[PDB]
RNA sequence: GUGAACAGCCUCUAGUUGAUAGAAUAAUGUAGAUAAGGGAAGUCGGCAAAAUAGAUCCGUAACUUCGGGAUAAGGAUUGGC
RNA sequence: GCAGUCAAGCGUUCAUAGCGACAUUGCUUUUUGAUUCUUCGAUGUCGGCUCUUCCUAUCAUACCGAAGCAGAAUUCGGUAAGGUUGGAUUGUUCACCCACUAAUAGGGAACGUGAGCUGGGUUUAGACCGUCGUGAGACAGGUUAGUUUUACCCUACUGAUGAUGUUACCGCAAUAGUAAUUGAACUUAGUACGAGAGGAACAGUUCAUUCGGAUAAUUGGUUUUUGCGGCGUCUGAUCAGGCAUUGCCGCGAAGCUACCAUCCGCUGGAUUAUGGCUGAACGCCUCUAAGUCAGAAUCCAUGCUAGAACGCGGUGAU
RNA sequence: UUGGCGGAAAGGCCUUGGGUGCUUUUGCGUGGGAAUCAUUUGUAUACGACUUAGA
């Protein structure tokens, strides 16, 4: 879809992110993005609401060193709103999907903003909190 | 392909080539609309002066997002935009070979302003005593009209001589910058009368445009000096440790071609380029007072203009303004013009307008929002403060 | 109209401004400025001296000491 | 002379203002700092640079010719008075 | 390397949806060889970076044909030159390999690119090992270390200046370059199409990539105007200062640009492949032969910048 | 003198009627009626330029 909003890259390839659910992951990899194309000797970054790849570095076993995708839910840089406001999280986070869409864990831990929750209706079925 | 694996679109665009110094301070546009509506009360284009930015909320539109409704925030220029002398109605022809005028039909009262007309227009600021602007010939309007009677027997798209009144407040200058501005509308022998009703008088921005619709501009734009190849281009310095040359190309062009082509990207002139800027939303025609503000609360609540101590390295607004939607070239304190949109097209876009909440006015940055809090820091201060 | 308000400065943040952290312990903050925001970081507290930010009430000094006292019946 | 961890600044020793100046301050360049947020993705190579830093207390692994490894590691503390 | 012809044959049956041997004719010059024309009073090597311009044998996008095209993923092919990631291993080119993508094409420009960079390999001088050699020492054997000169005369071009001519402005426009790309998603539709499973189009809608231009409200960064904390040392003291990076250190502004901060980007006319019209030569048939309609991201126009030395006119004139 | 046409401007001209006649420059002379600089500065800018104020 349309997100809605525009906000800056936080992540490019190879940043250590949250991982925002109880799937047992503890923290991930970013491998790529399921979307983006660039420029030479220049990195493809992701930002919130983006569908990622990821290596799960913690995480569960069968999870780590495995490839699941991923979509971030948080992060610390900046976006910017219709309304005109910045917002911005503590931390960078996001839950493991598939690309597919298919599973790994229950609930989410922490909030996660409304645009995200717009895009994917299954992640936001899972919030605690929408900010 | 011999190189690169690996290969990227090239920095910087060949038609904003070339990348050099305008010929004059002044915007010139080289075509506009066309003739589909009302007669030459319509000037297709009018001028002013670049003030600073400020911001608007406005009641948005585009159902799509969920984001839609209630009010948003969107970014504008100020220009003030004077009341401007439609001095002449010059007649331009098409033949073969081009264009020449026939005429032009003065007005009795340009003084100042053929002083003006002297400046730069002719040269020398007051230097020796004089220039010169020669006086209305012994009532020959008739020279004057005779050469109109020959503009009506063909067609120009019928054209006007025009100036800014600079004077009015920002800009120390009171020297006028002259235009050609065209004029555009129904018939033929209306459109060289109504030209002709428009000459004797003066012409404000509410002639020319409505509030909202779509206004091309054209301006030139901010003057570095002479640049280098990455500020110009936007090309990439070299990061090593250590270069012979640091922020470089790696080569002009191949052992063939033996020329460095003028499609690369070299050193030279930025800025001072002119440009067109195209489909600007006219948020707000105006005048500080008395045209009106802002109703109080609600729409929304009633704010000047300005911010508190001028926008930096201008002045002061107080008298007729114009706020247009996002960008607009040039740095402040240089003309602007205003052109209605040359382009049909026309499919979709801002499809409805946008009710007027705020302008600001700030009064802000560490207290702000105006009557309240300026009376709130003069019991504060008091003496150095305003009122005693 | 709108305005918010700031949860460092006190102040009232104008509309069309400000920026809204979210925390991990999903307390909301408004930050009117980004001068607001740093000192947040820094964990300067707005009581402290930040401005003198979110002070600015009133009450205050003596009137009368003199013998802090006991006793000397 | 204060520091003694190196550094810096001094004072009655004493010594000097190098053989070019003036006006300005653009890119390019050469020394140089700081950078959003991310964090080696860059480069042959983490090259540099940042980084860590004094000292006290507590604590300290594999291995080992028991001498060492070892300031391992990790953490805490320190003012002005 | 690629193409054409022929078409044995296979494809359930069917040469030609697709695949296609033997044979055979070509074409290109981008691998490799061959040569010895050029340079031994000297052409800097591979590779990589970055900047440019191109090519068509087109990987994707546009328009189209065929199908063993039900949808639909698709396969093959025509027209067509207006984007083609980021990484790991390796010096690698090449390639392998991973997630991306619409798809991550191939080729040339002295294997484009050292009076630009790099210097990892090749390819000096020291050294080790395997192997060979009586030995010195040698290997298209492996390995560690091992330098990058020059102040531009001419030309080429970014940009700036710049007279003849009756003068200053303002304009014209011969012309030059020439920006729009692409995706996702919604409606349309869980419809067409279909046993079902699955699952389209068209347009109207919104948004994002990628590019370009621009701006400095917003908000980031800067901030060596200035003001304040606190470190040593110094002028007796505090107070006031000095030095310690070019700002001592910590804290922030205007201006200046960017953290995708923030604003703005088609239709006609002509055509290609083709699909059609009217239509003969050849009474029929035939999309073309004469004629003609449509039809590409094409062409041109539209759109912009530059533009009086195309050897310029007004106007405004002493 | 009258005037049109062209082409818009210029030009360039071309027509119907009456008063006199034919058959590129280069000065010696006569008659007729403004820039650039300094100086302040920029909306600039390397030098120039432009831009700007002046009882």
């Amino acid at each position: 879809q349309g997100t809605k909003f525009r906000i800056s890259l936080g992540l490019p390839v190879g940043a250590i992110m949250n991982c925002a659910d109880n799937s047992g992951a503890r923290n991930l990899y970013i491998i790529a993005v399921k979307g983006s194309g660039s420029r030479l000797n220049r990195l493809p970054a992701a930002s919130l609401g983006d569908m990622v790849m990821a290596t799960v570095k913690k995480g569960k076993p069968e999870l780590r060193k495995k490839v699941m995708p991923a979509i971030v839910v948080r992060q610390a840089k900046s976006w910017r709103r219709r309304d005109g406001v910045f917002l911005y999280f503590e931390d960078n986070a996001g839950v493991i999907a598939n690309p597919k869409g298919e599973m790994k864990g229950s609930a989410i831990t922490g909030p996660v903003g409304k645009e995200c929750a717009d895009l994917w209706p299954r992640v936001a079925s899972n919030s605690g909190v929408v900010v | 392909m011999s190189h690169r694996k690996y290969e990227a679109p090239r920095h910087g665009h060949l038609g904003f080539l070339p990348r050099k110094r305008a010929a004059s301070i002044r915007a010139r546009v080289k075509a506009f609309p066309k003739d589909d509506r009302s007669k030459p009360v319509a000037l297709t284009s009018f001028l002013g002066y670049k003030a600073g930015m400020t911001t608007i909320v406005r009641d948005l539109d585009r159902p799509g997002s969920k984001f839609h409704k209630r009010e948003v925030v969107e970014a504008v220029t100020v220009v003030d935009t004077p009341p401007v002398v439609v001095v002449g109605v010059v007649g331009y022809v098409e033949t073969p070979r081009g264009l020449r005028s026939l005429t032009t039909v003065w007005a009795e009262h340009l003084s100042d302003e053929v002083k003006r007309r002297f400046y730069k227009n002719w040269y020398k600021s007051k230097k020796k005593a004089f220039t010169k602007y020669s006086a209305k010939y012994a009532q020959d309007g008739a020279g004057i009209e005779r050469e109109l009677a020959r503009i009506k027997k063909y067609a120009s798209v019928v054209r006007v001589l025009v100036h800014t009144q600079i004077r009015k407040t920002p800009l120390a200058q009171k020297k006028a910058h002259l235009a050609e501005i065209q004029l555009n509308g129904g018939s033929i022998s209306e459109k060289v009368d109504w030209a002709r009703e428009h000459f004797e008088k003066t012409v404000a921005v509410d002639s020319v445009f409505e509030q909202n619709e779509m206004i091309d501009a054209i301006a030139v734009t901010k003057g570095h000096g002479f640049e280098g190849v990455t500020h110009r281009w936007g090309t990439k310095k070299l990061p090593r440790k250590t270069h012979r040359g640091l922020r470089k190309v790696a080569c002009i062009g191949a052992w063939h071609p033996a020329h460095v082509m003028w499609s690369v990207a070299r050193a030279g002139q930025r800025g001072y380029h002119s440009r067109t800027s195209i489909n600007h939303k006219i948020y707000r025609v105006g005048k500080g007072d008395d045209e009106a503000n802002g109703a109080t609360s609600f729409d929304r609540t009633k704010k000047t203009i300005t911010p508190m101590g001028g926008f930096v390295h201008y002045g002061e607004i107080k008298n007729d303004f114009i706020m247009v939607k996002g960008c607009i070239p040039g740095n402040r304190k240089r003309i602007v013009t205003l052109r209605k949109s040359l382009y049909t097209n026309t499919s979709r876009k801002a499809l409805e307008e946008v009710s007027l909440k705020w302008i600001d006015t700030a009064s802000k940055f560490g207290k702000g929002r105006f009557q309240t809090p300026a009376e709130k820091h003069a019991f504060m201060g008091t003496l150095k403060k305003d009122l005693g | 109209m709108k305005v918010e308000i700031d949860s460092f400065s006190g102040a009232k943040i104008y509309p069309g401004r400000g920026t809204l952290f979210v925390r991990g312990d999903s307390k909301i903050f408004r930050f009117q400025n980004s001068k607001s925001a740093s000192l947040f970081k820094q964990r300067k507290n707005p009581r402290r001296i930040a401005w003198t930010v979110l002070f600015r009430k009133h009450h205050k000094k003596g009137i009368t000491e003199e013998v802090a006292k006991k006793r000397s019946r």
